[PDB]
This record gives structure tokens, C-alpha cells and sequence, in this order.
């Protein structure tokens, strides 16, 4: 495995993104659902966490394969 | 000469059994091509020939329905066992009993010869028009003439059975003392006589449409009328093939439990109620053809009532084993396996009887799994139960017990792992009568094709079970065929036995 | 042939029900809308609409209130 | 009812009566049913290996990787694409497809 000067982790994270499409759909549904909230007390942290947990679980062994 | 000119019911029953074994070998061979083509997505050993696949499934379905189960149960065990069981010295019409057999090798030869003519009869075993009419050539006519000859065989056999029961009974023996095998065979004969000529009429209509340019099922005719007539035959047909299995299971269960049958009059009333309700529910094979909602409503409500007598029979078999002195041999396992695995096939029939649910699973492999449960666990287990039970009485050879249990376990493993994944395929939406499927259906088809090889190997091992027999002297029994020697003489019951009621 | 056991009458109630339903179904078909061997039957629109709506309503009007109530299951799945 | 059982047992002397439910010992049954399953597996493997004339191109590994990149997404020619089977894959009702997400 060759080692490069630029970061492979964003590219690997982009490559693992089609594997978690249902989580991204749920996050987008949350983001469009809370667009009418005026109280300032509505976020989308849970769906964001689910999506990024799926992406990290995909991408964890591939990053250290590219790292010395 | 002996096997060509025979008038004895015991030689004719053995000839039926050997013929049914040959038909079972043919349908086993035709079924390894079905499972070897369907193992993987794409094109297999048939090289993408869909007409040849349709020919293979049509011939295989017809052979296993009509030249294996009926010649084994109705013609094989009934002819050998009925006059000995009721005490008759012979059949009522001994030469009619020989033409009832000898119309079957011509029908098998016509059916096997239709495959080598033109492109063959790829229509399904039901042979629906206008697909059956559209076939150009000779193959479909040979297939329908084969069905006509087999129907004539069945009608002649049923007439001989019905006259042998009613008029050659032993002195003192009324319609209360006959075993349940006799009652099952008599009710099967009544069903055959009432049901087969409607099929014969529909097939004559099919020939006149094909070859005489008539207007039965055509442009100006009605194609739903064929489905009406064919299924008015065909739903009694599946009960014709399962009632002698019920009789064999009753005789086997009562024997090794050292007990008489629980609820004899309830058993007879249940078999009669099954025989009567089989003639008014034929249109559950036609939920998707566009019938009116009231007709579909009736045929939904009347089909589920068949569950009650069958459940009564199963519970009475369990009560017969209950509080007995049970010894488990190879025929006893094939009966226990029957009662366990017929229940699994029967409960899916209740699901299919509901019409709204049937709109999702019609012509899928769910139906295939249902009817391979009630036929490969219902009739094949009943046939093999009788082969090990009466075999030294019929053939003069005993069987090795260890290899028979090896054969039973190989068969039981093979047919369960073949048709249980087909439930999941049919629920997901995999359609019938197709040799190529979507990519996602690959796993359960691989599992089912693995199971069919185990079933084939089980068929191979069965030929090794036979060995030499040991002969003893009988004194007493509860049925007449167990006080006879093994094998009996040519004229069994040299003196006619009588039944004496006890005095006061 | 024998004494009918106490089971056999409990069997015979839905068997009689199925036979009566079969006879009524076969009998009501020659009193239906599409069983007319003429084209001049449909040129009287009042009588034909009345006959065909009567063919719709019978054996379905028993189920209208539970079709509207979605009583399509044994349980209550929402 | 007992004498016919005792007659059947005399004409079938290879059937054991040793006081247990499985009269034939399982040390006889298990290796032989294992050998039968092994022969069946050999036949099934021979069908999978030497009896195929067309293996479709949607089962090749390049197709499988390119399909796994897309997922269960169906395109439309009059509308944005849509997630297939939104209940068993638990897509929420606000999201219809990936591009509209
Ligand atoms: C009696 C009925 C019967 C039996 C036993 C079988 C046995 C088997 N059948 Fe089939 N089958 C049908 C009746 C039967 N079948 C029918 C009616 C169709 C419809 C065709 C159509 O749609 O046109 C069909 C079609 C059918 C399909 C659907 C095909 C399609 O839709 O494209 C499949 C799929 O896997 C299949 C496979 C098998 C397999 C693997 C067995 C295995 O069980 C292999 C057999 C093994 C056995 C052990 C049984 C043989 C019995 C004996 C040898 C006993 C005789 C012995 C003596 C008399 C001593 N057959
Ligand atoms: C051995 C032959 C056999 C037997 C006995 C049966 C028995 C039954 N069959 Fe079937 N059937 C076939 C052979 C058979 N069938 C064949 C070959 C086809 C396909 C035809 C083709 O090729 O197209 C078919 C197809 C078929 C259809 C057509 C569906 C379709 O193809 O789209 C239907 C619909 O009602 C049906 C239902 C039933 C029912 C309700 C029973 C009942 O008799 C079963 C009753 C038994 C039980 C229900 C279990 C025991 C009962 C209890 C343990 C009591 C408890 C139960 C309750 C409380 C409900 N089967
Ligand atoms: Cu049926």
C-alpha cells in the first residue's frame, strides 16, 4: 500500500456513503420536517449520528489499511 | 403367460405396484432436470429451451399424479388387499380387473411418445386452452388420449371395487366390521365414478376444438368453461389420491399401538364428509379468472369446512396412539411422519382457501410447496408405509431394518429441505412454471436443489433394503391378512371365513 | 349402516349450510343481469339498472357497514 | 392384537426390540445418512460447475460492486429516483429518494 501526502480519510468516507442511504434519507426527512420550527429547540442530531455511525463502521478498517 | 393372462387379484395388484414403481422412477428422473435447471439464475443444462422445460414439467406432473400414486394405492394395495380383507374369494369381475390394468401401459406409452413428437406438449398438467389448442401437430392429442385411457382404467377399476365390496362380503360381516382401508377404497371408487367422466367430456371438447374446428373454447366460445369442467374433475382427483393413504395410516397406527382405532364411526363420517364436500368447492383454483364476487365468496366460505373432518381424523390417529403399547418400526415412522407433515401441508391450504390472500400467492411456488407437502408427505409416505408393512405378505421378501431407517431419514431430510424454502420464494413473489428467475431468488433455489439430490439418493438406497424372509405360523389377528401365510396360496381363503356374533 | 355419532350432526350443520349456499348460488345465476340472450334487454335502462343494482346489493349489503369500518381482520391492526 | 405383533416380529428378525425409541442404533444411522448427504452434495456441485451454459453478467463482481454502490435505488423517467421497499429498509416518510433527500 502506497502512502501519500494528502488525506485518504475524506475519500474513503465518501466511498462508504452509498452504503448508508436509508440513514441519509431519514436525516434529510428530519431536516425538511423541522424547517418550520421557530422556537430554536429542534435539531436533527440523532439521525445525523446514525448516518455517521454507519459511515464510520464502514470506513474504519479501510483508513488504517491506507495508513502507516 | 402368468403375468399376461392373469385373473387373480393378487397378481394384478403386484403388477400395479411394479408399474407404479416404474412411474415413480420416471417422475424422479424428470424432476432432477427441473431442479438442476432451477439451481442457478440464467440458463442451465436445458440451454435456454423453454418449450422443453414446459414439456418436462407437464410430463412430470401428469406422470406423478396419475401413473405413480393411483397405481400404487388404488390399484396396487386395493386390488391385493380388498378381497382378503372383506373375505371375498376373488373380485366380482376378474377379467375386467385385468383390462383395468392393461389400459395403463398403452397410456404411459402414448404420454412418453408425445415427448418425441414435434416440440412436445408443453402446456402444464392442466392443459389450458388456447395454449393447448395453439400447439400445432400431434403431441397434445397423444397426451389427451393418454389421459382418456387412464380415466377409462380408473372407471373400470372403481366399478369392480364397488361391486366387490357390496356383494362378496363374508357371511355375518356387515358394513361395521370392515377395516377403514376398505371404507377408504370404497369412497375412492365412488369419487372416481362421479368425477372422471366430467374430465372425459372436457377432453373430448378439447379434441373437437383442436381438430374439428368446433366452438367450445375458442374465439366465439368460453374459455372459463374449460376451467370449470377440469377443476370439477380435479378437486375430487386430489382426494382420490389421499384416502387410501388415510386407510393405510389407520391400519399401520392401529397395528403397532396394540389398540383398535379411536372413533370408528367418526372416522367413517369424516371420510364421507370429505368425499361429499370435495364436489362443491372446485372453483378455488379459479380465484384470478374474473368470477363474480358472490361466487368467489361462496367458494371461499365452503373450502375451509374441509379442515374440520381432516382435523378429526388426525386427532383420532393421535388418540389411537394415545394410551397404547407403541413399538416404533419403519412403517410406524412413515405414519408418524405422515401425521406430522400432512398437517403442515393442510394448514397452507386454509390460507390458500381465503380468496383475498390467494390474490397474492396464486401461481407462485407457495402453491407448489403446499401440494408437495400434501403429496410427497401424504401419499408417498403412505405408499412407503405399506411397502414395509405388508411387503413379506405380498412379495415374499423381508427387508433389512437398518437400511430402511437410512432410507427413511435420507428421504425425510431430502423432501423437507426441498419444499420448505419454496414457501419463502412464493411469499416473496416467485412465479410458477418458469426456468429463469430474478437474481435475488438464488439462495432458496440453491437450498431446494441441494435437497432434491438428497431425495434422489434416498430413492437409490431403497433398492438395497430387500433381503430374504423368515416364515412362521399364524394363529390369531385382528384382520384377515395376518392369519394367512407369507406368501398366501393362489386361492387365498380356500374356505370362506364367517363372522360369528357371540350368543347370550 | 351404523349409529350416527354425536360428532356427525355437528359436521352436518355447516355441510347443510354449504349445500344450501351452493343451491342458492346456482339458482340465482339465471336471475342475473348478464344472463340475457338479447341486445334489446339493455335498451330499457331503468329496468336493467334496477336489476343489476339488485344483483349487486344482495349478499353484499350484509357487509357494507364493516367494509366502511374496515373490519377486514380478526384483530384490529390500526 | 398382541399375537399379530409377535408374528410380525418373528418375520422381521432384523427389527430390534431393545427398549428404546430409536431401535436401530444411531451409530449405524448417522454415518450412512452422512455418506448419502455427501454423495448428494457431490452431485449438486457437479451440476453447479460443469452443467451451465450461460452465467448472466449481473452476477459478476464488477456488476455487484457497482450495484452495491447504488443500493436499492430505482430511477424514474418522469420524476426523481426513489428508494425501493421503504418499510423493510426503514426509510422515513419525509424522504422519498436519495436525490430528493
Ligand atoms: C405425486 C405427485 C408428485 C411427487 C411425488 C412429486 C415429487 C417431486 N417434485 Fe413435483 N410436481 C407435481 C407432483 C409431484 N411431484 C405436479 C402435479 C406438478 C405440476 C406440473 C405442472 O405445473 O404442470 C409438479 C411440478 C414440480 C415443480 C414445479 C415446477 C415449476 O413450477 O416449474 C417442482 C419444483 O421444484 C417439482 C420438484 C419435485 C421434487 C424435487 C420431487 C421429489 O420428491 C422427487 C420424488 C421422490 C420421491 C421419493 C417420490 C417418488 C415416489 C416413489 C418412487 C414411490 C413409488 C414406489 C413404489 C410404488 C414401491 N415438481
Ligand atoms: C394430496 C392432494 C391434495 C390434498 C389432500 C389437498 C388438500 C387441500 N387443499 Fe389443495 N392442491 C393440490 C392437492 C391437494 N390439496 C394440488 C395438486 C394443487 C395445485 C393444482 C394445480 O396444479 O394448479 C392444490 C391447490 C390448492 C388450491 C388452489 C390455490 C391455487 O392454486 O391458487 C386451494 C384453494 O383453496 C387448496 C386448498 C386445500 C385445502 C383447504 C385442503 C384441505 O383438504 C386440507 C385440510 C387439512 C388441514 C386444514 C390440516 C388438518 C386440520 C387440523 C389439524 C385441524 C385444525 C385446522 C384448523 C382449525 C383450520 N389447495
Ligand atoms: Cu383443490
Amino acid at each position: 500500500v502506497e502512502y501519500t501526502e494528502d488525506d485518504p480519510k475524506p475519500q474513503i468516507e465518501e466511498d462508504c456513503k452509498p452504503h448508508c442511504v436509508k440513514e441519509w434519507a431519514a436525516y434529510k426527512a428530519c431536516a425538511e420536517r423541522i424547517k418550520d420550527d421557530t422556537t430554536g429547540q429542534a435539531h436533527c442530531s440523532g439521525q445525523y449520528f446514525d448516518f455517521w455511525k454507519c459511515v464510520d463502521h464502514c470506513a474504519a478498517p479501510k483508513i488504517f489499511a491506507h495508513l502507516k | 403367460m402368468r403375468w399376461l393372462y392373469s385373473t387373480s387379484h393378487k397378481d394384478i395388484g403386484l403388477l400395479y405396484l411394479v408399474f407404479a414403481f416404474f412411474g415413480g422412477l420416471l417422475g424422479t428422473s424428470l424432476s432432477m432436470l427441473i431442479r438442476y435447471e432451477l439451481a442457478l439464475p440464467g440458463r442451465g443444462l436445458l440451454d435456454g429451451n423453454g418449450q422443453l422445460y414446459n414439456v418436462i414439467i407437464t410430463g412430470h406432473g401428469i406422470i406423478m399424479l396419475l401413473f405413480m400414486v393411483m397405481p400404487a394405492l388404488f390399484g396396487g394395495f386395493g386390488n391385493w388387499l380388498l378381497p382378503i380383507m372383506i373375505g371375498a374369494p376373488d373380485m366380482a369381475f376378474p377379467r375386467l380387473n385385468n383390462i383395468s390394468f392393461w389400459l395403463n401401459p398403452p397410456a404411459l406409452a402414448l404420454l412418453l411418445l408425445s415427448t418425441l413428437v414435434e416440440q412436445g406438449p408443453g402446456t402444464g398438467w392442466t392443459a389450458y386452452p388456447p395454449l393447448s389448442v395453439q400447439h400445432s401437430g400431434t403431441s397434445v392429442d397423444l397426451a389427451i388420449l393418454s389421459l382418456h385411457l387412464n380415466g377409462l382404467s380408473s372407471i373400470l377399476g372403481a366399478v369392480n371395487m364397488l361391486v366387490t365390496v357390496a356383494g362378496l362380503r363374508a357371511p355375518g360381516m356387515k358394513l361395521l366390521h370392515m377395516p377403514l382401508f376398505v371404507w377408504a377404497i370404497a369412497l375412492t371408487a365412488v369419487l372416481v365414478i362421479l368425477a372422471v367422466p366430467v374430465l372425459a367430456a372436457a377432453l373430448v371438447m378439447l379434441l373437437t376444438d383442436r381438430n374439428i374446428n368446433t366452438a367450445y373454447f375458442c374465439e366465439s366460445g368460453d374459455l372459463i368453461l374449460y376451467q370449470h369442467l377440469f377443476w370439477f374433475f380435479g378437486h375430487p382427483e386430489v382426494y382420490i389420491l389421499i384416502l387410501p393413504a388415510f386407510g393405510i395410516v389407520s391400519q399401520v397406527v392401529s397395528f403397532f399401538s396394540q389398540k383398535p382405532v379411536f372413533g370408528l364411526t367418526g372416522m367413517i363420517c369424516a371420510m364421507g364428509a370429505i368425499s361429499l364436500l370435495g364436489f362443491i368447492v372446485w372453483a378455488h383454483h379459479m380465484f384470478t379468472v374474473g368470477l363474480d364476487l358472490d361466487t368467489v365468496a361462496y367458494f371461499t366460505s365452503a373450502t375451509m369446512i374441509i379442515a374440520v373432518p381432516t382435523g378429526m381424523k388426525i386427532f383420532s390417529w393421535m388418540a389411537t396412539i394415545y394410551s397404547g403399547r407403541v413399538w416404533f418400526t419403519t412403517p410406524m415412522w412413515f405414519a408418524v411422519g405422515f401425521i406430522c407433515l400432512f398437517t403442515l401441508g393442510g394448514v397452507t391450504g386454509v390460507v390458500l382457501a381465503n380468496a383475498g390472500v390467494d390474490m397474492l400467492v396464486h401461481d407462485t411456488y407457495y402453491v407448489v410447496a403446499h401440494f408437495h407437502y400434501v403429496l410427497s408427505m401424504g401419499a408417498v409416505f403412505g405408499i412407503f408405509a405399506g411397502v414395509y408393512f405388508w411387503g413379506n405378505l405380498i412379495t415374499g421378501l423381508g427387508y433389512h431394518e437398518g437400511r430402511a431407517m437410512v432410507h427413511f431419514w435420507l428421504l425425510f431430510i431430502g423432501v423437507n429441505l426441498t419444499f420448505f424454502p419454496q414457501h419463502f420464494l412464493g411469499l416473496a413473489g416467485m412465479p410458477r412454471r418458469m426456468f429463469d428467475y430474478a437474481d435475488c431468488f438464488a439462495g432458496w433455489n440453491a437450498v431446494s436443489s441441494f435437497g432434491a439430490s438428497i431425495s434422489f439418493i434416498s430413492v437409490i438406497v431403497f433398492a438395497t433394503t430387500f433381503q430374504e424372509a423368515v416364515r412362521t405360523v399364524p394363529r390369531t389377528a385382528t384382520t384377515l391378512e395376518w392369519v394367512l401365510l407369507a406368501t398366501p396360496a393362489h386361492h387365498a381363503l380356500s374356505q370362506v371365513p364367517v363372522l360369528r356374533t357371540a350368543s347370550s | 349402516p351404523f349409529k350416527l355419532p354425536l360428532d356427525a350432526y355437528i359436521l352436518m350443520l355447516p355441510i347443510t349450510y354449504a349445500s344450501a349456499a351452493f343451491v342458492a348460488m346456482c339458482c340465482r345465476v339465471p336471475t342475473a343481469d348478464p344472463e340475457t340472450s338479447s341486445i334489446a334487454y339493455y335498451e330499457d335502462e331503468q329496468k336493467s339498472a334496477a336489476a343489476a343494482q339488485r344483483y349487486d346489493n344482495s349478499f353484499k349489503q350484509f357487509f357494507d357497514a364493516r367494509i366502511r369500518n374496515h373490519k377486514v381482520g380478526v384483530f384490529q391492526n390500526w | 392384537a398382541r399375537a399379530q405383533i409377535e408374528r410380525w416380529a418373528a418375520e422381521h428378525p432384523t427389527a430390534p426390540r431393545v427398549g428404546r425409541i430409536f431401535e436401530v442404533p444411531l451409530g449405524y444411522v448417522v454415518p450412512r445418512v452422512a455418506a448419502g448427504i455427501a454423495a448428494a452434495g457431490c452431485l449438486w456441485y457437479m451440476n453447479n460447475t460443469f452443467l451451465q451454459t450461460y452465467r448472466p453478467e449481473s452476477l459478476s463482481k464488477e456488476f455487484l460492486e457497482e450495484q452495491a454502490k447504488i443500493g436499492e435505488v430505482a430511477q424514474r423517467m418522469n420524476a426523481p429516483p426513489v428508494y425501493l421497499n421503504p418499510f423493510t429498509n426503514r426509510i422515513p416518510g419525509s424522504i422519498l429518494g436519495p436525490e430528493d433527500a
